[PDB]
RNA sequence: AUCGAAUCGCCACCUACAAGACUGGAGCUUGCUCCCUCGAAGGCGCCAAGUAUAUUCAUGAUCACAAGACA
RNA sequence: UUAGGGAUAUGUGGCGUCAAAACUUAUGGGCUCAUUCUCGAUACGUGAAAAGGGUUGGUGGAUUCCACCGGCCCCGAAAAUGGAUGACGCUUAAGCCCAAUUAGUGAUUGCCCAUUAUUCCUUUGGUAAGGGCGGAAACAAAGGAGAAAGUGUAGCCCUUCCGAUGUA
RNA sequence: GGCCAGAACCAGCCCUACUGCAUUAUCCUGUCGGGGAUCAAAAUCCGGCGGGCAACGAAGUGCAAGAAGGGUCUUGG
């Protein structure tokens, strides 16, 4: 399945005025599932750094960014979350993925289950493809081994939709009840 | 045991000895709970069940666990009078029956016809054996239910231990059915290999364009 | 291209004069027949299938109740101009095996004519016997899923 | 429950494109009375004399994903003891 | 262990969805779940993932680096000879049966039934035939013990008398 | 003997069995190679007792429970 | 939030059976084992703390171990008729967190349920809105009939729009 | 026939089938240098430079303005 969230870069100011007659002009990564959500983030981040309210404020662009070519990558995601308990948390993860919004979906399902961390509450810091050789976790490094191989058990392979039955003899596939 | 009645009727109308549409189910290594919500929703939809094997079905956990279960509901009993009490059977298709049961509307009548259209087993009794190939549950076994890691229980010995007194019984007479099977297979095993051979030589004897038309569909 | 006229037709394109059908209803339920033509003013179809091979007379049909088939036998020598609605126009009662000369002389010409056409036919042994087979929904069957 | 829509399941049919499929086609409902009351073709075939008798209605739309289909019957619902009975579902109105 | 292992150069059948039983190469794996496919012989089959539950481990393996190039997949795929091996198994021929059967219309399902009811009536006679020599179907053998008692016991005066007497009523 | 019914796949090849972390067989290098019965069909049944030189079907008239059912 | 009826589509809530819906969806990622109190699936709300310890996460140091901080689970956790995630059951979940809509294919509505929404038909009442009402000309039996200047009736007749629940 | 049923057409609704415009660069490709890893490689990665359309149904990104098969016992003819 592709990624839930997508790579977005927002771009916008501060309005000028006569008491800021040409506004600084910030650039904004952010992972977000539409671009509504990602201009929300914007704005948040620009209210809580640079005081500025998007009352005041102008998009001057908002754009998904595409992802690269698929390869299996090791990604370092740098990323924080906040409990009530702990306050702020902020680690760094690998993952293996094929693209860096991949890797984003991801460490955000990652935190989820591990942490409870809901996407409102996680701040993406940087996602960065790394080599083999600066990767720490045993985990991820063993995931490029050369000679990586292994038989896929335990599975369960449900039939196609169509064919699927209820009711089938039992060291035949003749469906009895379908 | 049909009435006198009955008989000397199918005697005047000279029809011939009837037996409805029934699916056989081997319950062996199904999951107690899958497989019975499984059954109960095709017997509400008309169908005539018997199942078979009950005393194989397997329940995830350790066997304790689930003995233990059997144990707390085997406690509830109307105090002030046990008869008309919650009635608990130890018997594994018993138990399957129950299971089913609690899965139907049991307090209508329409939910009463489909609980009597099914028909519960220990082992493969002899009136079963030789009605027709067995069917199984695909979404309903055990070796895709279940991580094997886990433990899980079979039916018959937690049944066993709450109760049951009937699992030598079973497991004698499954014993002397599998070997009677497994003679009356060995021997006919020259009857299938003369219809393999039979269709093997058919192939090189019949018309060649029909040949290549079992060759396109996958047949030759 | 008028409605008020008898070339009038909405009949759809598979129901071609030719095509082999499936009778869905009816007496003769199942049996293929061959398409022959439309009635005038968007009527009925009419089916031979000839009777020597699966008893299908020369018979109207809605085709609503027919498969056209995607197997075809040329009929262009057939000559179905004299099949009319007349044929089939009954004088009815009053205060109340058995075939009239002419429709049993019809049914002689079309079908000498539909056999010749269809012994014409690369593979016509095959489409011979394919009209005398019985179509029957089997249990297991998928007709939903079928080409045709 | 809204008993002028039945609910039918056919054999075969499990996914909801297979009910599109069937979408239009009539469907009948067979059973049998006590007495003999007409029928169809009552005096051109009296062999047709039967206490069977059948209900009839149309297939209206897929219900769910898995192959059910929604009915509609003629005139009146169709009696609550069909419930788990067996019913027709013919191939006309035909599409091919 | 006769499984074969998912690694870099296995062909795979695809088991579900858009491309249901295409071949594919593994070309890399990302994790336990996850590898990238391609076969340069089907159109379709473009560098893509795939799911692990979706794919079928084949006995083939062509001899790729991981993230091999495109070059040279299809020059180790072409010389291999994968393809052509995998298309002379009955579970392939199996598959472009099943293709054929999806498509078939009413007069091929008619073909099809007449190919297989004349292979069964030949049987038929080639089985009537090895159980008339040597039984083992139930009526012969039934026959055949119950012969030689019939044989055995029907020498009898009375036997053949009523024997004749009966042939000459009828 | 009421009695008209609803039901629409047969089988003396499925109608034995076990395992799904190992499925026909080998080998040693233990996940690859070599062999085979090459690993994704229980057998029939669907209108000529079998794939062809055939042979009765109507008027039951265009849908109606198949107007018939020991396959 | 409500005239009485159909169709279509939703809301909240759901989609293993009860029970309509994933006939137990995915060609989605993780986490979790629990023995007489039953682990969990309890918004409001209807079963808990101080304190502590299996598994798999994080941070900061030392050479795999040291300390610290989360997740889920466990202990802490004792009441009187037999009993309650609603019941059965579920553990390659039918549990928890997250995320999808037929799935790295090629785009942005899976499905099921309302006295809601949209629309169609009928009723009834308006702070209702418009037309027609000077018989149009002719016309017997072996096209018919009606046409009232009107609050209210079987409402003069036609068209149109909007509202319609309710204790005292 | 003012009753039951089936097909045709019509008008109105309701489902279809068919998709163009803009955008991509934190991207695509070649070659130098490094860096990596094993028996040696290639790759994952980083800086340059020369070129650029990743164009399969490119991409699940923004907006779509594409007239006319099947449903109506959900309407009236
Ligand atoms: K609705
Ligand atoms: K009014
Ligand atoms: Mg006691
Ligand atoms: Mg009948
Ligand atoms: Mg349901
Ligand atoms: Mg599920
Ligand atoms: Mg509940
Ligand atoms: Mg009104
Ligand atoms: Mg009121
Ligand atoms: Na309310
Ligand atoms: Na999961």
């Amino acid at each position: 399945v592709k990624p839930h969230l997508r790579h977005y870069q927002v771009v916008g100011r501060e309005s000028p005025s006569e008491k800021n007659p040409e506004p600084t002009v910030y650039k904004f990564e952010v992972f977000a599932p539409n671009f509504v959500v990602a201009k929300s983030r914007f704005w948040r981040m620009m209210r809580v750094k640079n005081k500025v309210k998007a009352t005041h404020g102008d998009v001057l662009s908002c754009k998904v960014v595409k992802d690269a070519k698929l390869v299996a990558r090791n990604y370092l995601v740098d990323i924080a979350y906040y409990s009530q308990r702990c306050g702020y948390t902020r680690m760094v993860k690998e993952f293996r993925d094929v693209s860096k919004t991949g890797a984003v979906s991801q460490a955000y399902h990652d935190l989820a289950s591990r942490h409870r961390a809901r996407y409102h509450n996680i701040e993406v810091l940087n996602v960065k493809s790394i080599p083999d050789h600066e990767v720490k976790h045993l985990s991820i490094a063993q995931y490029h081994a050369p000679n990586l191989s292994f038989p896929l058990l335990q599975r369960r392979t449900k039939a196609t939709r169509k064919d699927r039955a209820i009711f089938v003899k039992k060291n035949t596939k003749r469906a009895v009840v379908a | 045991f049909p009435s006198r009645k009955d008989a000397f009727r199918a005697q005047r109308k000279g029809a011939k000895k009837h037996r409805p549409e029934i699916i056989v189910i081997d319950l062996k290594d199904h999951v107690l709970g899958r497989a019975a919500a499984v059954v109960a929703k095709q017997l509400l939809l008309g169908k005539k069940i018997t199942v078979v094997r009950c005393e194989q079905l397997n329940i995830a956990g350790t066997e304790i666990r689930n003995k233990i279960k059997y144990l707390q509901y085997l406690r509830k009993r109307k105090l002030t009078n046990p008869t008309k009490g919650p009635f608990h059977h130890r018997a594994p298709s018993d138990v399957f029956v129950r299971t089913v049961r609690s899965m139907l509307p049991r307090y209508t009548k329409r939910g009463m016809k489909a609980l009597n259209s099914l028909v519960a087993y220990e082992g493969i009794p002899p009136n079963v054996v030789r009605t027709g190939g067995r069917v199984v549950i695909p979404r309903a076994q055990r070796h895709v239910c279940y991580r094997s890691e886990r433990p899980y229980t079979v039916l018959g010995n937690m049944c066993k231990h709450v109760g049951w007194k009937y699992s030598d019984v079973v497991a004698n007479l499954e014993k002397a059915r599998v070997e009677k099977a497994s003679r009356h297979h060995e021997k006919q095993a020259k009857l299938r290999d003369a219809w393999k051979s039979a269709r093997k030589e058919a192939l090189a004897k019949m018309p060649k364009h029909n040949v290549e038309v079992l060759k396109k569909f996958g047949y030759a | 291209v008028s409605r008020k006229s008898p070339e009038y037709t909405t009949l759809r394109k598979s129901c071609a004069p030719g095509a082999i059908a499936i009778i869905l209803a009816g007496r003769f339920r199942g049996r293929r027949a061959v398409i022959l033509k439309q009635l005038p003013h968007n009527g009925p179809l009419v089916v031979s299938g000839p009777m020597k091979y699966n008893g299908v007379p020369i018979r109207r049909i809605d085709s609503r109740y027919v498969i056209a088939t995607s197997t075809t036998v040329d009929i262009s020598s057939v000559d179905t101009a004299p099949i009319t609605a007349e044929v089939f126009q009954r004088p009815k009662a009053e205060k109340p095996t058995l075939v009239s000369d002419a429709r049993a002389q019809l049914q002689k010409k079309i079908d000498a004519a539909l056999i010749a056409a269809i012994k014409k036919d690369a593979q016509g042994k095959e489409k011979a016997g394919y009209l005398r087979s019985v179509f029957t929904v089997k249990p297991g069957d998928a007709p939903h899923r079928w080409n045709w | 429950q809204t008993k002028q829509t039945a609910l039918v399941r056919v054999e075969n049919v499990n996914t909801r494109e297979d009910a599109t499929w069937y979408v239009g086609k009539r469907v009948c409902y067979v059973y049998h009375g006590k007495k003999v009351k007409r029928c169809v073709r009552w005096s051109k075939a009296p062999a047709r004399r039967s206490t069977t008798r059948a209900l009839w209605g149309r297939v209206t739309r897929p219900h769910g994903n898995a192959g059910m289909m929604r009915v509609k019957f003629n005139g009146a619902s169709v009696p609550a003891s069909a419930i788990g009975r067996r019913i027709r579902v013919y191939l006309y109105p035909s599409q091919i | 262990v006769k499984s074969h292992y998912i690694c870099a150069g296995r062909l795979v059948r695809i088991l579900r969805g858009p491309r249901q039983d295409r071949v594919g190469v593994i070309v890399d794996i990302v994790d336990a779940n996850r590898v990238l496919v391609e076969n340069p012989e089907d159109a379709k089959m473009w560098r893509h993932v795939q799911n692990l539950k979706n794919v079928e481990p084949l006995k083939y393996c062509v001899s790729v680096s991981r993230n091999c190039s495109a070059k040279a997949l299809k020059d180790a795929l072409a010389s291999s000879k994968a393809l052509e091996k995998y298309a002379k198994t009955r579970t392939a021929a199996r598959v472009e049966a099943k293709k054929a059967c999806a498509v078939s219309t009413d007069f091929e399902r008619y073909q099809l039934r007449v190919a297989r009811r004349s292979r069964a009536h030949w049987a038929r006679k080639v089985f009537d035939e090895k159980d008339a020599k040597t039984p083992v179907s139930w009526h012969k053998v039934a026959l055949k013990k119950m012969l030689k008692k019939a044989a055995k016991m029907d020498s009898t005066e009375g036997a053949k008398r009523r024997m004749q007497k009966a042939i000459a009523a009828r």
